[PDB]
DNA sequence: GTAAGTATGAAACGTTGTGCCTCTGCCCCGACACAGCCTCATACGCCTCACTCTTTACACACACGG
DNA sequence: CCGTGTGTGTAAAGAGTGAGGCGTATGAGGCTGTGTCGGGGCAGAGGCACAACGTTTCATACTTAC
């Protein structure tokens, strides 16, 4: 119940965390955290605004050593990708991880899928799946005024 | 003369002993239950802070 | 003559030995090879009314150690050895004590400073960390212990309700081992549901109030 | 007129007395099977690929010696 | 001078680990139901470590006969 309340409060104040970021702190697994979250939302007769991909951008890119420019680039990529429906029905966290990966690979500071998965708590397979959907549309998602040393025109 | 350092070191050992006592109590509950314990969850960070 | 007997023959011969205090670097160099059978030569020079003791370091070992004697009348010292075959013997009696000092004074401290610094390597100090740690509580769906416990609970499964005859036979068979059993301990031996086990135990067994620990079940119906 | 006890003001340990935890059951549950579709998310597993030092083979070479 | 007596290139096995993608399996969730049983903090016994007068003791002057 305490873990569910903490998750609800974090979601409400506008700095939502992921269930995996509360499980890593609490002594229970994600399943019970989610069950108690739903039970509390049902009992309290309250609701929480749906999480957006931009909410996990700042924390994910601050845990990583990415600069602020790469953070803004990833946020813009993810927002445009969700607007363009390139990732239909996929969790916002996977989309955020894919945007962070592409922004890091295109920028001077490069990060592999493993580190991004550990930071965001997303399996590298999910990162690849969410990255291939937005792979062909890499350039138009980037900010127009974006400096880089590794061309956005070529990426893994 | 007990300056800031030695004064702070006096507090830290009392607060660190509580931290080590707390993890012992937390671990003992899980070990007796038969299940291993998570180290991150055993540590009470508010004790020192 | 026994295992604990001490071979005091050395004392009978009144053999004399010298006790020497030397620094670690001199012994450390000896400990380097420690198997060549030679580390230096001990030179003693005597005059009409004065005696001086000095030691010279081997040239190969290096790649003056003056000795000062001390009075031994204030304390009597003896040297004994324990054989690996459990045969203790007395090597002899100390007749003189000596100490070794360094010929150099200024640059000698430099070697000591290195030793003090070298012994300071295990002295761990707090390290400043440029970036706050963000790996603590890294996101994970299930704790490794939590999945293992869930798998173990699913594997062993719940205890089943065995037939009364089999449960009764096990209870009576175990009664011979000890007069009284605890309900919790008895459950493990019988491996039956607590409610079901209690009903069976109530049907025949009874609980007696004991003033030493607490009221415990007695397997004897009477 | 002391003697054998009579009274009196100190210590001193101990037996109920008082707490002080410490279990002991005991209700009070959730989670097991398992039914379809459903979509996304997580885990496993297995063979194909890589590669890398370390030999492994084999045509050829270059003296060597009697 | 044709025997012999040793080197050398370089990809070819020989292991020796190691890695990566993919495809299958799993899960979680709503739901609804039905037998049953451990569980993780719980309302109620149960017996010991202090604990607090207290009952006896012990000289030490005195009480009471004798």
């Amino acid at each position: 119940i305490a873990s569910a309340c903490l998750y609800i409060a974090c979601r409400q104040e506008g700095v939502p965390r992921t269930f995996k970021e509360i499980c890593a702190v609490s002594r229970i697994s994600k399943k019970e955290i989610g069950r108690c979250f739903k039970l509390i939302l049902k009992a309290l007769e309250t609701s929480v605004d749906l999480i957006t991909t931009g909410d996990f951008m700042s924390r994910f890119c601050s845990n990583l050593c990415l600069p602020k420019q790469v953070q803004m680039a990833a946020t813009h990529i993810a927002r445009k990708a969700v607007e363009l429906d390139l990732v239909p029905g996929r969790s916002p966290i996977s989309v955020a991880a894919a945007a962070i990966y592409m922004a890091s690979q295109a920028s001077a500071e490069k990060r592999t899928q493993k580190e991004i998965g550990d930071i965001a708590g997303v399996a590298d397979v999910t990162i690849r799946q969410s990255y291939r959907l937005i792979y062909p549309r890499a350039p138009d998602l980037f900010p127009t005024d974006f400096k880089f040393d590794t061309p956005v025109d070529k990426l893994p | 003369l007990d300056l800031a350092g030695p004064l702070l070191a006096f507090l830290f050992r009392g607060m660190f002993k509580n931290l080590l006592k707390e993890v012992r109590i937390y671990a003992q509950k899980f070990i007796d239950r038969g299940k291993d314990f998570n180290l991150e969850l055993a540590i009470k960070t508010r004790i020192i802070s | 003559a026994e295992r604990g007997e001490l071979d005091l023959t050395g004392a009978k011969q009144n053999t004399g030995v010298w006790l020497v205090k030397v620094p670690k670097y001199l012994s450390q160099q000896w400990a380097k090879a420690s198997g060549r059978g030679e580390v230096g030569k001990l030179r003693i020079a005597k005059t009409q009314g004065r005696t001086e003791v000095s030691f010279t370091l081997n040239e190969d070992l290096a790649n003056e150690h003056p000795f000062v004697l001390q009075s031994v009348g204030g304390q009597t010292l003896t040297v004994f050895t324990e054989s690996s075959s459990d045969k203790l013997s007395l090597e002899g009696i100390v007749v003189q004590r000596a100490e070794c000092r360094p010929a150099a004074s200024e640059n000698y401290m430099r070697l000591k400073r290195l030793q003090i610094e070298e012994s300071s390597k295990p002295v761990r100090l707090s390290q400043q960390l440029d970036k706050v740690v963000t790996t603590n509580y890294k996101p994970v769906a299930n704790h490794q212990y939590n999945i293992e416990y869930e798998r173990k609970k699913k594997e062993d499964g719940k205890r089943a309700r065995a037939d009364k005859q089999h449960v009764l036979d096990m209870l009576f068979s175990a009664f011979e081992k000890h007069q009284y059993y605890n309900l919790k301990d008895l459950v493990d031996i019988t491996k039956q549901p607590v409610v079901y086990l209690k009903e069976i135990l109530k049907e025949i067994g009874v609980q007696n109030v004991k003033g030493i620990h607490k009221n415990t079940w007695e397997l004897k119906p009477e």
